[PDB]
């Protein structure tokens, strides 16, 4: 254990990187990109405010991190009080669940690329991946996953738009823009199937 | 690497503070062989080191905030 | 103060907007419909010749009825700002 | 000859303020983030990944790219500084050389010649004698040109997709259909199936070599 | 007549306070910065080069352009002051002359006349006696006008590219295809091929 | 000011705009109409025929009348700026 | 003063938009093409000098 | 500068623009007109069949003349930026 | 060709040289050297302190100017 | 014809003359020139210090005001 004043300095300094922790280490990027792509899908880039989407992504991130938060509480929050482990052995012990989660959500190709970017030859085991190699690989994997989910969301709305345009063309209309007609049908399909709750359920299942 | 160097610097500063505090504590009890001028000099050196650490932290935090505020 | 007063506030405001915008929109619509029916009668079809007289008609609309719009909107704003301290809650 | 401790501390803390400037004008960062600023435009989503995600990804990529340069600076210059075998002035003189070489290898000769002529410098015998005042802006100029080249090349497959989709839409008589909204999901498809992000970062890292 | 040392250092620090104003309103920084901003707007990429990169480029270009003036100030004014040959007042007066000449070289007579007539100055014989309070705003106005001229001229090739691509798309019947998406990569290609960055910086330097 | 001290200024400004834009719009409409009538006479089925005649007509009109419109606009703006100090009162 | 300073640039914007859309190219952004012409008008009138003259003579 | 200089600069500008566009616009117009004349003569009532050949023609133009339209434009731009320090005044 | 980096290096070297001279004189006086007087030691230390304070203030003004210039929106 | 730079120059010069006069009076008293009294020397030194502190405060207020005026968002 080192000095209390140094501990305060380090704690307040690490408090600054909270957006970095939320974005790079948790899943917040995935939900935020999925929400952005879904908003782009419905054809209305300002229908729900950016604030509301950010808060919804924050709540989803909190739930989906609740198991990792519980593991942190068991391994770090509690034993720091009983003083069986503290300072070093614990902060790292508490960060271990984050490492397990990010290993689970990271693809092998990104990790391989970032290892050969750091000349880390003897990285043989999969539970001793350094943070420098694990973090950007995890972010890239999250970007790929979010884009895939966005395309899957895109498919039904694209189908509806194409169907509306095809019926307009077949009915004889050649000048009517299909977007105006298809927008309320997109909304009634989204509400009627209750798209939002199934979307969040799938995102939670998507881990 | 860089995190290792930062950790080493923080460890050195805290060792400074701990040594100064322990020397002052021993001198408070009346232990022989510890002089007042040495205690004061060590306390001031520890304060200087801690202020240097604070300033370095401030500059690094400001640089990080300035970098992260760019418009891609 | 009451929600009835508020919703009345919105209605009268947006009816003022409707009165302000109705002459220009209606003139443009009439010009477009007339040019379209003339095209249908003459069997002429270019999507650009309907855009020409519309601008001239709508710009004349400000010449003729512009002072009326300017006097109506100023009266609305003046009355709203004068009645502001009596609908406070 | 060595500076006093007070002067050394003053110089160190003063030079700590130039960290964003050094990062932008001396490291790889400028080429990376700019390309990202264009890539999010090519995909059709200006929102894209958030700005901070792209900035941090660029920062990590920059650190990985400059790892050899940082290691050489640590070995040649900073290690004697910590082990007391060098002064601050000599350390500043010695540590910049690997970074100067890194900047020079990505510097186009035309820009370097332009800034020489504009500074009215005398005949430079060889690369080794190029002043930093001449190497810095020339490196930034070449960096901007290279980033624009990479971005324009990136803009190609998405243009292909947009053109193909628009031609298909118009060949069917569906003239009133805006092809941007239709082609955006297919751009996302193209970026997903080919592993666009990993391929792009690998290409950037190889480009710097 | 020589100021005491404490007054001298007070003047020095107070003058160092006004450094950004001198850079913006007495050097070539403003024109380069305006042209760079207009060029960035002209490519359709409102945030591709970060503001700090362009600011650093403008600062370096300004330093290179003003190197002869700084050399004249050093040789004629600052060097005797540093060797205690002349006082601070006369050193500042001597150092004003090269910068004043440079600013007069890049000002428009009409703006100088406007500010002279506005300030009710008496008739001035030749460029030798023009107060700095008169020359500075006129020089700033001339720099603004010249920067806008250069930016408007630069805006032309990208306008040509946009018009030609829009016409090519329209003649094919593609009524709902926006031309910006197709024009941006070609704007980048055009700027790359002509060696745009170094050419534009050389043109800015040559105009001074 | 006054609604009039404003309506008159706006009317003069939009008269300037109408004078500036009249030649281009007129030649565009005339060319489009001529091409469309020629197309209907031969019963040719196409929509993109008129665009190129439109573009060359507008280009030639700009070349022919550029000095006139530019001088008119410059003079109008110059008098507006000269009269600006007296507009406030 | 400001709302009448705005007038010529609105005139240029409207003229350019009307010409562009009447010609047929309705997918172009009129402001993008209009900005260089606004700069041209400002520099050919001597906008800065005349604006200072007007501001001074407003008193 | 004088307005006349601006007119001359714009003149060379739109001359270069027309030289760029004509190799493509002319071939697109020729292909469209030929297909439409054939359609009217054969009474094959369908407009959209004129669209498919045009693209190919346009593409053909590029692959036959892309270099030239690439080079000439550059020979203009490299001049314009080199005339920048001599147009001010 | 006058360079600002050279001038800054020269000023820093002058400040360091004055500080080193004062420190050396004080060290020699502490060691009982005969030809050094206390008043000279104190005056030299005060002059070195004044010079270093001037350097600090100039650095502060320069940093403020740089941070103002680099905070533009171009 | 009133120039604020002229008034600032006049005030700065006046402060300089006061400081120089006090310095020369102390110089002459040290050299043992008859006709100079110690009390007047100290009084003029203190007056010079007061004038310089007044100049410092005026400069501080002017610089602060200039920075507050110059940082507004236009």
């Amino acid at each position: 254990s080192w000095s209390l004043s140094v501990q305060t300095l380090v704690f307040i300094t690490s408090l600054t990187f909270l957006p970095a922790i939320l974005l790079m280490m948790t899943s917040f990027t995935r939900i935020i990109i999925v929400f952005g792509l879904l908003r782009n899908a419905l054809g209305t880039p300002s229908a729900p405010p950016n604030q509301v989407l950010l808060g919804l992504a924050l709540f989803l991130t909190f739930f989906i991190m609740s198991p990792v938060i519980d593991k942190i509480y068991v391994d770090a929050y509690q034993p720091f009080s009983e003083q069986k482990i503290s300072m070093q052995e614990a902060l790292d012990k508490g960060a271990q669940p984050l490492r397990a989660f990010m290993l689970r959500q990271t693809r092998e190709a990104d990790l391989a690329l970032f290892a050969r970017l750091a000349n880390s030859g003897p990285l043989q085991g999969p539970e001793a991946v350094p943070m420098r190699i694990l973090l950007p690989a995890y972010v890239t994997s999250e970007l790929k996953t979010a884009f895939q989910i966005g395309f899957t969301i895109f498919i039904p709305f694209l189908i509806i738009d194409l169907v509306i345009a095809s019926v307009l063309m077949a009915l004889g209309m050649m000048m009517v823009p299909p977007a105006t007609i298809a927008l309320p049908f997109k909304l009634m399909l989204f509400v009627l199937v209750d798209g939002w709750q199934l979307l969040m359920g799938s995102l939670a299942q998507s881990f | 690497s860089f995190a290792g160097q930062l950790h080493a610097a923080l460890d050195r500063i805290s060792d400074r503070q701990a040594a100064a505090r322990v020397q002052a504590e021993k001198f408070t009890l009346g232990e022989p062989g510890i002089a007042l001028n040495d205690v004061m000099a060590d306390m001031q050196k520890a304060s200087v080191s801690m202020q240097m650490g604070i300033q370095v932290r401030n500059k690094l935090v400001a640089a990080y905030q300035e970098v992260m505020s760019m418009q891609v | 103060m009451t929600p009835e007063s508020v919703m009345m506030m919105g209605t009268e405001a947006m009816k003022v907007a409707l009165a302000l915008a109705a002459p220009l929109l209606l003139v443009a619509l009439i010009t477009g419909l007339i040019i379209s029916i003339l095209q249908a009668a003459t069997q002429i079809n270019e999507m650009t010749l309907s855009f020409i007289p519309k601008i001239v008609a709508v710009f004349i609309a400000i010449i003729v009825a512009g002072p009326w719009m300017l006097n109506l909107l100023l009266d609305y704003v003046r009355t709203l700002f004068s009645n502001l301290p009596y609908i406070i809650g």
